[PDB]
RNA sequence: CCGGGCACUCUAACGGGACUGCCCGCGAAAGCGGGAGGAAGGAGGGGACGACGUCUGGUCAGCAUGGCCCUUACGGCCUGGGCGACACACGUGCUACAAUGCCCACUACAAAGCGAUGCCACCCGGCAACGGGGAGCUAAUCGCAAAAAGGUGGGCCCAGUUCGGAUUGGGGUCUGCAACCCGACCCCAUGAAGCCGGAAUCGCUAGUAAUCGCGGAUCAGCCAUGCCGCGGUGAAUACG
């Protein structure tokens, strides 16, 4: 039952980065400190290292992952 | 009771308005 | 011609005007039993009249504001007694033993800090 | 009578009876009796075969109900877990998914209370 | 009240939301009454000295 | 028809400095309907006594704004003579309209 | 009440029967401080006392109350290392209190669906000498005098 | 609502009033018991107010301050995470387990408070949160605003239910650069435990307890069921 609003939010740090890749190719990974950014279709197929507060986690992104934030795929806490 | 979001009293307690507690 | 009293209970005021007549009572333009009635206590308001055997002698026009309807009932009860006294002072000696002319000084007690409401203390365990 | 799958409500007000339909609460029942022009006050045993046919007609396919509903929910959770979502984890170990304190309470999600030494 | 944190006053907080009030006297963060600009402790002290005009002890 | 609103933290100062306006406007002017009290605006501040814990201490303070009315009929130009500026009061604030 | 003797509250008379005992019963029926609903219950009950019994509900009420009053009760006492159940008389005030209380409780123990019916039926049954209230009364009076041997611990 | 008028209500400044003053009885006296008159008696009710000192009580993390210690870091800036972890244990509370009740519709009575990058009447769109438009208000004059329990009418008929709303799926609104971790609110679906709670244990003596709503401080928003206030209805019992 989540919500954001009209005018969906994506941080412009990597927003231009991913399409900069898409222009000339795929390349390898990425490093992003912004987990507050929504996932958009142009990101599919890439790989994004997301900061969990400690390290960068190599999150591979698929078609069914669209719309979730990156941070959902990078759990911050270590349990048992 | 006062904990039901979908009831008049639920709205009054929660202090909000809506479909189940109109503003007239 | 006309006789007046005020009376108050629990932060409620009522202007009571006694005008000789049929005995039909009006409160805020409504009938007496329009305002009350659904309130069992209501009739008590007219107790002073029944004490001096007035009733259908005087009519009454009453303004009422403040408190809740029960306090309004008691305030009315005073006002009727006061106006009644202003009419005939000799009524006092009859009216006084019933204490209708006594104002009720009981008021909601202030909430105090550290308590829950004004008296009720927060519970504890100690273990 | 038999409406929207294998469930039969009986002998009480049609709205309240329609509540016993899986995907149907009070709102959708009110609405269904509204658009079908059936008095909600009547008992189910007093429903005309015509009325029942109309009710069934509407309710059956307007909203997704019962088994298909359950399947859809299960598929949603399964999706949540398959993608490796956080919600997926919370569903996986059976903890509150809506961001509530697990230190105390969170019992209904965690089930019965399993005590150890301290 | 750490001295670097008194960087609180900023014409450029960089965001309106990052702007938080502090006690203009002692530098307290929490319990800051907006009306006086003070915190609660300072509020009571100065109130007791009589340096807050109109402020009196309340009883009823 | 000159609207006046007198506000202050001291009921003594207000009440006393109002009757100065009234008496000044009596000789040079109309009947001067005189000060109408108006309600007080009371602002409360509740604060814990101690610097640390002890949540049950409190002792709140109040800051109250008293008001006054005036409102002289017949805005005579002869009235503004004793009126305009002659005053004792310090912590009184005055509002004026037509 | 360590200092004073704690004088008893006088209750305002009934608005109908002009009886203080009635008012007391009304108060015992009262819940969360709703007096109106209480009066509703009791008076409806009174109107149910007729067209069942031809008598006046007041009489039925007072006689029931009179039948529920315990003449003896048992209070505990600590003596020489044990706790004995000591029989002894019941002051009229406490008789009234226990009577009314028991009437209400027994009433709410009844199967009947709505309040006024419950109070009415209990009132009647107790008036003719049966029902939960009278059961309480007889149970108590049985407890005392079963303990008769301890009557010299009276105090 | 208009003219009109300070009589009443109210508002807020000053002042009167209650002192065992008067009567009976007891007493050496102070005072005690009762009665009259009185709005109120024997401290009328409630606050503020807390002695010499005690606990080497609490706080150097609100502030101040002696001593000690770090001074390319024990100082400083930022992004992100954490203070929100969960096999468990305790405290304080909230909502309940229903018919003296729950729901829907209509209708009535309050006090204290807040309001200019504010409260937001009224109109339109939206099931609604809310959005668009927009009057008034430096506010006893406009707004928050609906008070709720209550009353009248109707539905439910004793069942885990038209009780109870946790949990979860989905779709949205608002604040904010930004709601994954970790906001609140709306709508649909979901509809858990819970049938009055073991040993044990808490509050309150009168407008008190119980119960019902209302406001405020902090704050963009809010995890407020907390705190501090306000009034409505209004008990039981105290032998000792
Ligand atoms: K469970
Ligand atoms: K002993
Ligand atoms: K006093
Ligand atoms: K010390
Ligand atoms: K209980
Ligand atoms: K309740
Ligand atoms: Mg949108
Ligand atoms: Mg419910
Ligand atoms: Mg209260
Ligand atoms: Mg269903
Ligand atoms: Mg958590
Ligand atoms: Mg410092
Ligand atoms: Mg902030
Ligand atoms: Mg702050
Ligand atoms: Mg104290
Ligand atoms: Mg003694
Ligand atoms: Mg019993
Ligand atoms: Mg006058
Ligand atoms: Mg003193
Ligand atoms: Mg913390
Ligand atoms: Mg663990
Ligand atoms: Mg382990
Ligand atoms: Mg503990
Ligand atoms: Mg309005
Ligand atoms: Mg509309
Ligand atoms: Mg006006
Ligand atoms: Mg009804
Ligand atoms: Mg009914
Ligand atoms: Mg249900
Ligand atoms: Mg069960
Ligand atoms: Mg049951
Ligand atoms: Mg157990
Ligand atoms: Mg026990
Ligand atoms: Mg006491
Ligand atoms: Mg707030
Ligand atoms: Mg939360
Ligand atoms: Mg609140
Ligand atoms: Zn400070």
């Amino acid at each position: 039952p989540r919500s954001l609003k009209k005018g969906v939010f994506v941080d412009d740090h990597l927003l231009e980065k991913v399409l900069e890749l898409n222009a000339k190719g795929e390349k390898r990974l990425i490093k992003t400190w912004s987990r507050r950014s929504t996932i958009v279709p142009e990101m599919v197929g890439h790989t994004i290292a997301v900061y969990n507060g400690k390290q960068h986690v190599p999150v591979y992104i698929t078609e069914n992952m669209v719309g979730h934030k990156l941070g959902e795929f990078a759990p911050t806490r270590t349990y048992r | 009771g006062k904990g039901d979001r979908r009831t008049r009293r639920g709205k009054i307690w929660r202090g909000t308005y809506g479909k189940y507690r109109p503003r007239k | 011609e006309q006789y007046y009293g005020t009376g108050r209970r629990k932060e409620a005021v009522a202007r009571v005007f006694l005008r000789p007549g049929n005995g039909k009572v009006t409160v805020n333009g409504q009938d007496f039993n329009e305002y009350f009635q659904g309130l069992v206590r209501a009739v008590a308001a007219l107790e002073p009249l029944r004490a001096v055997d007035a009733l259908g002698h005087f009519d009454a026009y009453i303004t009422v504001r403040g408190g809740g309807k029960s306090g309004q009932i008691d305030a009315i009860k005073l006002g009727i007694a006061r106006a009644l006294v202003q009419y005939n002072p000799d009524y006092r000696a009859k009216l006084k033993p019933l204490g209708f002319l006594t104002r009720d000084a009981r008021v909601v007690e202030r909430k105090k800090y550290g308590k829950h409401k004004a008296r009720r203390a927060p519970q504890y365990s100690k273990r | 009578a038999r409406i929207a799958g294998v469930e039969i409500p009986r002998n009480k007000r049609v709205d309240v009876a329609l509540t016993y339909i899986y995907g149907i609460g009070k709102a959708r029942a009110k609405e269904a009796l509204e658009k079908t022009g059936i008095n909600p006050a009547t008992r189910v045993k007093d429903l005309t075969e015509a009325e029942v046919v109309r009710l069934r007609e509407y309710v059956e396919n307007t909203w997704k109900l019962e088994g298909e509903l359950r399947a859809e929910v299960a598929a949603n959770i399964k999706r949540l877990m398959d993608i490796g979502c956080y919600r997926g984890l919370r569903h996986r170990r059976g903890l509150p998914v809506r961001g509530q304190r697990t230190r105390t309470n969170a019992r209904t999600r965690k089930g019965p209370r399993k005590t150890v030494a301290g | 009240a750490r001295k670097a944190l008194i960087e609180k006053a900023k014409r450029t907080p960089k965001f309106k939301v990052r702007a938080y009030t502090r006690c203009v006297r002692c530098g307290r963060a929490r319990s800051v009454y907006r009306f006086f600009g003070l915190c609660r402790i300072c509020l009571r002290e100065l109130a007791h000295k009589g340096q807050l005009p109109g402020v009196r002890k309340a009883s009823w | 028809k000159i609207r006046i609103k007198l506000r202050g933290f001291d009921h003594k100062t207000l009440d006393a400095s109002a009757q100065k306006i009234v008496e000044a406007a009596r000789r040079s002017g109309a009947q001067v309907s005189g000060p109408i009290p108006l309600p007080t605006r009371v602002r409360r501040f509740t604060v814990i006594r101690g610097p640390f814990k002890h949540k049950d201490s409190r002792e709140h303070f109040e800051l109250r704004t008293h008001n006054r009315l005036v409102d002289i009929i017949n805005p005579n130009r002869k009235t503004i003579e004793q009126l305009m500026t002659l005053d004792l009061p310090t912590g009184v604030e005055i509002e004026i309209k037509t | 009440a360590r200092r004073r003797r704690a004088e008893v509250r006088q209750l305002q008379p009934d608005l109908v029967y002009g009886d203080v005992l009635v008012t007391a019963f009304i108060n015992k029926i009262m819940r969360d401080g709703k007096k109106n609903l209480a009066a509703r219950i009791f008076y409806d009950a009174c109107k149910i006392i007729q067209e069942k019994t031809g008598q006046e509900p007041l009489k039925v009420f007072k006689q029931a109350v009179e039948n529920v009053k315990p003449r003896m009760e048992v209070r505990s006492r600590r003596v020489g290392g044990a706790n004995y159940q000591v029989p002894m008389e019941v002051s009229p005030r406490r008789q009234q209190s226990l009577a009314l209380r028991w009437l209400v409780q027994a009433a709410n123990q009844r199967p009947e669906r709505r309040a006024a019916v419950r109070i009415a039926h209990e009132l009647m049954d107790a008036a003719e000498g049966k029902g939960g209230a009278v059961k309480k009364k007889e149970d108590v009076e049985r407890m005392a005098e079963a303990n008769r041997a301890y009557a010299h611990y009276r105090w």
